[PDB]
């Protein structure tokens, strides 16, 4: 009963910050050897890997899209959320949240294979 | 980015057999596992294949992997109208930094009344 | 055995019958490299070496020289001048549980490519990481070996295989293994070309009252030439008369 | 005497031909054996075989990589010394084993005098009698009447 909910905004304005949740539910976030990755996909296009947060706040993005985006976990509420900054019409996806196995401590043991995928949230960048 | 190239669409009659193949560089499918992920329209990807040719528990073993220098393959022997979906393969590009999708192949059976 | 720890047997010093891999059908993958398998049963060789192991089918193609993979760079390694034949046949019925034999393991991670003819079953924790793994398991640290899902229902390419690879050498050192060599019947006071241990010639062929030593086999006359001969099969002496010949 | 030893190091670094008779059962063994600093007997293998009054000669040579044996027994009344006379050895086994034997040395049980020659490339005349049987010899380079 691992699963992942997505909750954000449907509208974002352009220019200003794009923010997404991903809260873990049965569970704890920080339990395994996991990488928790972003991963947004738009209408009709193919998937693309934003970046991904692993240990105790280490993070590791997308270059091309390095300097705009920022993802945290906040172990309390055990969710990990999504920042992106400078929005344009370029970033309408629709954006997922998966979990990427890299370690011993996985179940099931998954390696390299990413295990659990949140349902998806539709971020539209529009100002109308 | 499209460093694994994909197939947009290949269709093949009932009970017959489907290869996938998916182009890449020795940046990423020479050096670095290929995982496999199935989407069905309006939902979201499904772990097909992890690591180059594992199968996960509830999948059918009707779906296998392969590898071979820098392409991989995804062979689906006996094809079901349950399998009508996109499939898209993944790896970890070393000069990219970046896990690197495919653009996505659409399984279309054939024979559909 | 498992793929990762494949067992080896060592033949020497007896006669190879190869007859079990022509008569017995129940072969599903037969593929020499180096030999013909047809000319194999009149060939000698210093030693031959057995190995044994069992995997999939998708991985039955990798036992070949030139092949990459999993097994072939992980478990299992031949050279690029490998000289011998693979055989392999579906073991669904013995290598498979109702829930997954689990028996069979594989390594799956490896600093390195095994050289031709390595056996690694060591069960060091992979560091894939920058954080070195002291024996523990977690971040990029996985245990190298894993188990296969053999069930009856699998299919035929996740369904278990057991494989035979006969490896043939052939040294600056006497030949202990060649092969069988059928006979025939022996005709006697006929002109025949005759055939016993690697000795030939022509002549007719009697029986002899020839006392030879339990040691000797062959008899020669005042010329140096073949008198009588020792039967391989049945111990009796027979003289040798070269075919009547003269002028017209 | 039960046995002999042939190799070059007798430490279990090398493979040492090993013949052992004990009672009924002759053994010999060409294992990488770790012999005691004195081998004697009390009162990665590549082959395996299992079965004064009494003169046993042997005769050991590696011709080519094969390591012949040859031998004679018969009855004797001599303590003393070597009987004189004349006797054939036949060749009994032949094994193909390929190592190159430098040094040996004897068994014995403890609770047998024993001589070591050494052959060389000599030309002899072998006497065949009615049977086969090598009854006479004559060293081409013992001295002039033999020449
Ligand atoms: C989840 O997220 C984490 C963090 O991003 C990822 O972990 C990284 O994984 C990559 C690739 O798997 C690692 O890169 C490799 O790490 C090794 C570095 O170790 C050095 O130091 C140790 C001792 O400190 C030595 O034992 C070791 O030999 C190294 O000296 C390298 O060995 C790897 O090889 C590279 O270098 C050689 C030349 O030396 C080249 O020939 C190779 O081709 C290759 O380029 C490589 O550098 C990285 O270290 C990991 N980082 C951390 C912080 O752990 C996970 O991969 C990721 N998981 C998933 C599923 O996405
Ligand atoms: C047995 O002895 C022979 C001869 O001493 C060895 O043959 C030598 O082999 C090496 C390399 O294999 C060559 O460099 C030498 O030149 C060879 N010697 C001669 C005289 O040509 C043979 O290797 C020995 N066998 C073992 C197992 O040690
Ligand atoms: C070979 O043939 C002879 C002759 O009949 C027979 O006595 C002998 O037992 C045979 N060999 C074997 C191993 O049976
Ligand atoms: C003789 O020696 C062999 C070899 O060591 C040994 O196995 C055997 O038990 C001994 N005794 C007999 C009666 O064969
Ligand atoms: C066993 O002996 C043979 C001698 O032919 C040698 O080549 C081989 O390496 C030896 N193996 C071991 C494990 O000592
Ligand atoms: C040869 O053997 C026979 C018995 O088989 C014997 O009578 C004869 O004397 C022997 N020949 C010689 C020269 O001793």
């Amino acid at each position: 009963q691992l699963q992942l909910q997505e909750s954000g905004p449907g509208l974002v304005k352009p220019s200003q910050t794009l923010s997404l949740t991903c809260t873990v539910s049965g569970g704890s976030i920080s339990s395994g050897s996991y990488n928790w990755t972003w991963i947004r996909q738009p209408a009709g296009k193919g998937l693309e890997w934003i970046g991904r947060i692993y240990n105790s706040g280490s993070t590791n993005y997308n270059p091309s899209l390095k300097s705009r985006v920022t993802i945290s976990v906040d172990t309390s509420k055990n969710q990990l959320s999504l920042k992106v900054r400078s929005v344009t019409a370029a970033d309408t996806a629709v954006y997922y949240c998966a979990r990427h196995c890299s370690g011993g401590t996985c179940y099931p043991k998954y390696y390299y294979g990413m295990d659990v995928w949140g349902q998806g949230t539709t971020v539209t960048v529009s100002s109308a | 980015q499209s460093a694994l190239t994909q197939p947009p669409s290949v269709s093949e009659a009932p009970r017959q057999r489907v290869t996938i193949s998916c182009s890449g560089s020795s940046s990423n499918i020479g050096n670095n596992a290929v995982n496999w992920y199935q989407q069905f329209p309006g939902k979201a990807p499904k772990l097909l294949i992890y690591y180059d040719d594992l199968l996960p528990s509830g999948v059918s073993d009707r779906f296998s992997g392969s590898k071979s220098g820098t392409s991989a393959s995804l062979a689906i022997s006996g094809v079901q109208s349950e399998d009508e979906a996109d499939y898209y393969c993944a790896a970890w590009d070393d000069s990219l930094n970046v896990v690197v999708f495919g653009g996505g192949t659409k399984l279309t059976v054939l024979g559909q009344p | 055995a498992s793929v990762y720890a494949w067992n080896r047997k060592r033949i020497s010093n007896c006669v190879a019958d190869y007859s079990v891999l022509y008569n017995s059908a129940s072969f599903s993958t037969f593929k020499c490299y180096g030999v013909s398998p047809t000319k194999l049963n009149d060939l000698c060789f210093t030693n031959v070496y057995a190995d044994s192991f069992v995997i999939r089918g998708d991985e039955v193609r990798q036992i070949a020289p030139g092949q990459t993979g999993k097994i072939a760079d992980y478990n299992y390694k031949l050279p690029d001048d490998f000289t011998g034949c693979v055989i392999a046949w579906n073991s669904n019925n013995l290598d498979s549980k109702v829930g997954g034999n689990y028996n069979y393991l594989y390594r799956l991670f490896r600093k390195s490519n095994l050289k031709p003819f390595e056996r690694d079953i060591s069960t060091e924790i992979y560091q894939a990481g920058s954080t070195p793994c002291n024996g523990v398991e977690g971040f990029n640290c996985y245990f190298p070996l894993q188990s296969y899902g053999f069930q009856p229902t699998n299919g035929v390419g996740y369904q278990p295989y057991r494989v035979v690879v006969l490896s043939f050498e052939l040294l600056h050192a006497p030949a202990t293994v060649c092969g069988p060599k059928k006979s025939t019947n022996l005709v006697k006071n006929k002109c025949v070309n005759f055939n016993f241990n690697g000795l030939t010639g022509t002549g007719v062929l009697t029986e002899s009252n020839k006392k030879f030593l339990p040691f000797q086999q062959f008899g020669r006359d005042i010329a140096d030439t073949t008198d009588a001969v020792r039967d391989p099969q049945t111990l009796e002496i027979l003289d040798i008369t070269p075919c009547s010949f003269g002028g017209v | 005497i039960r046995g002999w030893i042939f190799g070059t190091t007798l430490d279990s670094k090398t493979q040492s031909l090993l013949i052992v008779n004990n009672a009924t059962n002759v053994v010999i063994k060409v294992c990488e054996f770790q012999f005691c600093n004195d081998p004697f007997l009390g009162v990665n293998c590549t082959f395996e075989y299992v079965s004064f009054k009494n003169l046993r000669e042997f005769v050991f040579k590696n011709i080519d990589g094969y390591f012949k044996i040859y031998s004679k027994h018969t009855p004797i009344n001599l303590v003393r010394d070597l009987p004189q006379g004349f006797s054939a050895l036949e060749p009994l086994v032949d094994l193909p084993i390929g190592i190159n034997i430098t040094r040996f040395q004897t068994l014995l049980a403890l609770h047998a005098a024993y001589y070591v020659g050494y052959l060389q490339p000599r030309t002899f005349l072998l006497k065949y009698n009615e049977n086969g049987t090598i009854t006479d010899a004559v060293d081409c380079a013992l001295d002039p009447l033999s020449e």
